[PDB]
RNA sequence: CAAGACGGACCAGAGCGAAAGCAUUUGCCAAGAAUGUUUUCAUUAAUCAAGAACGAAAGUCGGAGGUUCGAAGACGAUCAGAUACCGUCGUAGUUCCGACCAUAAACGAUGCCGACCGGCGAUGCGGCGGCGUUAUUCCCAUGACCCGCCGGGCAGCUUCCGGGAAACCAAAGUCUUUGGGUUCCGGGGGGAGUAUGGUUGCAAAGCUGAAACUUAAAGGAAUUGACGGAAGGGCACCACCAGG
């Protein structure tokens, strides 16, 4: 038999602990698969059993927990989990442009918007989800919606307004036939 | 000179190039004050000309 | 034609899953890295430029790879994952999911999860300027 | 509804310049009405258009009819160079497109509906309008997406296509149900008008 | 057209006698063609072994460089060169609100092996501690440094390789250094981090019978 | 193996420095604030025309070295009109050493020194007082947590302290109830930080710096929304479905 462990941070352990039973519940029941929470090593370990179905529903167990522990909502991971074109696409801030200090904090902002307005918009739009952590910023979605919300978020993280950036992400996403 | 540096050239090869390129730079930069002095001058007599027709020869009759 | 041992023991190899924003590479070696068994790249398949990054790039050059091993006797693979690393983006891209994903399909044993990027200590500079990148 | 077509005489350049384009004694200048508030249901065929989506997500009435006019001169321009009987497009200004007019004597060609041809007549008609389908759906690369027995004309005994500005690419999200419901329309009229040798609605569809 | 995989050859690779499991597996190596000899070849090959495939019992955030010298007819005696952390456990050890202790030595061992080591230590959230920061100064930042380079010097350099190997599975230097730090100031975790080899003695033969059997 | 480069993650609304700025270990060098003092000198002080050190990046002279990146320069795409746009190479430069240059959105867009004037609870450094917790129970001191108090800082929260055109500010408060000391500097908008002159500079440039003429506004804070080419709902057999 084999075992995937996911590490699980500091910053996510409550939030991980208080959904321990919505995230050990589908492990178990769709995959059939054991599950453990090592405190000594603080991470999430998946081993496969006598009780597991097929092939790769390891692996979808390990993107579906790497998903819960990056950040991404719970729905979001398990829609993950059930369906087989998923991929979670990051990036660092500092890619799209040299930033550093008070500035970059800013480029955060050209990203979310007045309560996440922006990043709503950006992820209805591309039918994508998308997290932002401190330097990063993480992307789930299909391929092409990948690649969309990539172009769109680094078109707003290099200086172009919002309302020109967002109207640039609409013309693209009605022309990928969505 | 677009020339590339290769690894295998030794002094008085690259000193003469950084000598050359050195000399048409501070050649362009002097053209560029010419220039600049050309055009201050040219601009300064056009405006002197401009303020004369609005001082005089504007009219009907 | 293969190693010469019973059924219990698995053979292991050394998967590296280059993924970068061009296309991706699945090269097959030993554990020692000094000679290669298979590589094959999404320009193996897919006869255009866009698609070379595309996940289908990389799933059919898995389950190529994955009917070479077979063929060699090759049954157990250790997966380092690799991004283009350096000054440019460090995580990995969907096409590296995608593969091993399409790797575990295909009946391959999986071994170990090594994310093998060469990330700087520092960078000597950033392939674009001081203005921005990626439109 | 949408357009009106006038008919009229055209003049004499006396420029004599080498590229200078053929002006046909009677033209044809179709002028679309941009004060009608019934275009509210054209939307389904030009958003779904890759060459001016990024002009259609933003365009007001008269750059909707303009975008229009100038779709509708490719589709014409796109029937002309596939050798197709359309009608030229000479110049086209804003909402006015004049084209080549379609008769003689400022007579406009009568439709297809209101022709009274007899059997041979209408099984050479029918076989006209199935090679001009099969020709705009191979070499043109477009579906009519309108076509039924008024936007046929027949002239010098042959069949001629027009109203090609509701005309889309085979690549739209519906071309192929609107070229399926174009097949069945023309196979409808033909059947109407007592061709035995007409094919179905799907076998139509299929042979286009 | 000729396939070349069928004038290749599948050498094994053994672990040496310090750890558990034996067989760490198959080489795929170009057969000898007169002029290049396939020992030769293969006779500076690394292998990356993680310690769960070398010891049961262990952890598995532990990898081996390994270098194999000699040939045994379809075998092959293999030499340990240097042991590294996994990357997903350094990423996994690097907190926010955590000061992080480095620190390098190298140290020629009694049998001749010049080694540079590596060492990492986090300092310790205490079990009241409600401040969130857990900063240590520079001064005891530097002592903690001296007293790890002094400790690890004294249970290296004295000893030969096989003492200092056996030292590094459990990691009793790391023990020692989190127990002799809780007077400066209490530490987290510490591990030795990476082992580079900086000189080897010359090769022979014994050193390897004895350290395989 | 070699070459030069850069010291991420640790990295904080933290730290130090007059500012520019400063992040790999070890040693040396001479500094430096704060704290503690029932130490010493006793008015030695604040701010400053003249004058003087430092001064990011870029630039300019002499050398060295040139990994990456790259002004210029060379390709290829894109079209009613593209020459911006995007990707491929690439010189000076980016690096070090010694001299010039002295400018930045060099920004807290807030001179320096001093007094008074609200609260809170965190952080850094030093000091003081301490139930208790750990150095395998430590044999005495001693490091690391916890509760306070003091001083000097870095910052946050909040207030009808009072100000203020307001945004906002515990100073931008103690301002018609107008006077603690002092330095620099602005006078509607353009012309214009331009010309001329002086002076510094190898040069580029810097410092000082007008006028003629020209206009009734230029500008600052906050409040709505005609309109979205912005998105949602919700309504109606004079709309739709099922039909008649």
């Amino acid at each position: 038999e084999e075992t995937r462990k996911i590490p699980v941070p500091a910053n996510r352990y409550t939030p991980l602990k208080e959904n321990w039973m919505k995230i050990f519940t589908p492990i178990v029941e769709h995959l059939g698969l054991q599950i453990r929470f090592n405190l000594k090593s603080r991470n999430v370990e998946i081993r496969t059993c006598k009780e597991t179905k097929d092939v790769s529903a390891l692996t979808k167990a390990a993107d579906f927990v790497k998903a819960f522990i990056l950040g991404f909502q719970v729905e979001d991971a398990l829609a993950l989990i059930r369906l087989d074109d998923l991929f979670l696409e990051s990036f660092e801030i500092t890619d799209v442009k040299p930033l550093k200090g008070d500035h970059l904090s800013r480029a955060i902002g050209r990203i979310a918007g007045k309560g996440g307005k922006t990043k709503f918009t950006i992820e209805n739009v591309t039918r994508t989800r998308i997290v932002l952590a401190d330097v990063k910023v993480h992307i789930l979605g299909s391929f092409q919606n990948i690649k969309m919300a990539r172009t769109a978020i680094c078109n707003l993280i290099l200086g172009n307004p919002p309302s020109k950036v967002y109207g640039n992400i609409r013309a693209v996403a009605s022309r990928s036939a969505d | 000179s677009t020339q590339p540096r290769s690894k295998n050239e030794s002094k008085e090869d690259k000193r003469a190039r950084k000598q050359a390129i050195k000399e048409e730079r501070k050649e362009r930069r002097v053209e560029k004050k010419a220039n600049k002095l050309a055009f201050k001058l040219e601009k300064r007599r056009q405006e002197k000309e401009l303020l004369n027709l609005k001082k005089n020869v504007e009219g009907l009759k | 034609l293969g190693p010469q041992v019973a059924e219990g023991e698995n053979v292991f190899g050394v998967c590296h899953i280059f993924a970068s924003f061009n296309d991706t590479f699945v090269h097959v070696t030993d554990l020692s890295g000094k000679e290669t068994i298979c590589r094959v790249t999404g320009g193996m398949k897919v006869k255009a430029d866009r698609d070379e990054s595309s996940p289908y790039a990389a799933m059919l050059a898995a389950q190529d790879v994955a009917q070479r091993c077979k063929e060699l006797g090759i049954t157990a693979l250790h997966i380092k994952l690799r991004a283009t690393g350096g000054n440019r983006t460090k995580t990995p891209g969907p096409g590296a999911q995608s593969a091993l994903r399409a790797l575990a399909r295909s009946g391959m044993k999986i071994g170990r999860i090594e994310d093998v990027t060469p990330i700087p200590s520092d960078s000597t500079r950033r392939k674009g300027g001081r203005r921005g990148r990626r439109l | 509804k949408e357009s009106v077509v006038f008919h009229a005489y055209g003049g004499s350049m006396e420029d004599e310049k080498e590229d200078s384009k053929v002006i046909p004694t009677e033209c044809a200048i179709k002028v679309f009405k941009t004060t009608l508030n019934e275009f509210k249901n054209r939307d389904k065929y030009i958003k779904d258009d890759f060459r001016f989506k990024d002009r259609f997500s933003k365009l007001n009435p008269r750059k909707i009819i303009r975008m229009w006019a100038e779709k509708e001169m490719h589709n014409l321009a796109r029937m002309q160079r596939a050798g197709i009987p359309c009608p030229t497009v000479v110049l086209l200004k804003k909402h006015i497109l004049v084209m080549s007019f379609i008769g003689h004597d400022q007579v406009p060609a009568p439709k297809l509906k209101e022709v009274k041809l007899n059997s041979e007549e209408m099984k050479e008609a029918y076989y006209q309008t199935l090679h001009l389908m099969r020709q705009l759906y191979h070499e043109c690369t477009l579906v009519h997406a309108d076509l039924s027995e008024y936007n046929m004309l027949w002239h010098a005994g042959k069949v001629w296509l027009i109203d090609v500005s509701q005309s889309v690419e085979p690549t739209h999200p519906h071309g192929l149900e609107f070229l399926f419901r174009d097949c069945r329309n023309v196979s409808q009229f033909f059947q109407k008008g007592g061709v035995k040798e007409a094919l179905s609605e799907r076998e139509l569809f299929n042979a286009v | 057209v000729v396939d070349p995989f069928s004038k290749k050859d599948w050498y094994d690779v053994k672990a040496p006698a310090m750890f558990n499991i034996r067989n760490i597996g198959k080489t795929l190596v170009t057969r000898t063609q007169g002029t290049k000899i396939a020992s030769d070849g293969l006779k500076g090959r690394v292998f990356e072994v993680s310690l769960a495939d070398l010891q049961n019992d262990e952890v598995a955030f532990r990898k081996f460089k390994l270098i194999t010298e000699d040939v045994q007819g379809k075998n092959c005696l293999t030499n340990f060169h240097g042991m590294d952390l996994t990357r997903d456990k350094m990423c996994s050890m690097v907190k926010k609100w955590q000061t992080m202790i480095e620190a390098h030595v190298d140290v020629k061992t009694t049998d001749g092996y010049l080694l540079r080591l590596f060492c990492v230590g986090f300092t310790k959230k205490r079990n009241n501690q409600i401040r969130k920061t857990s900063y240590a100064q520079h001064q005891q930042v530097r002592q903690i440094r001296k007293k790890m380079m002094e400790i690890m010097t004294r249970e290296v350099q004295t000893n030969d390789l096989k003492e200092v190997v056996n030292k590094l599975i459990p990691d009793s230097i790391g023990k020692d250094i989190e127990k002799a730090c809780q007077s400066i100031y209490p530490l987290h975790d510490v591990f030795v981090r990476k082992v580079k080899m900086l000189k080897k003695p010359k090769f022979e033969l014994g050193k390897l019978m004895e350290l395989h059997g």
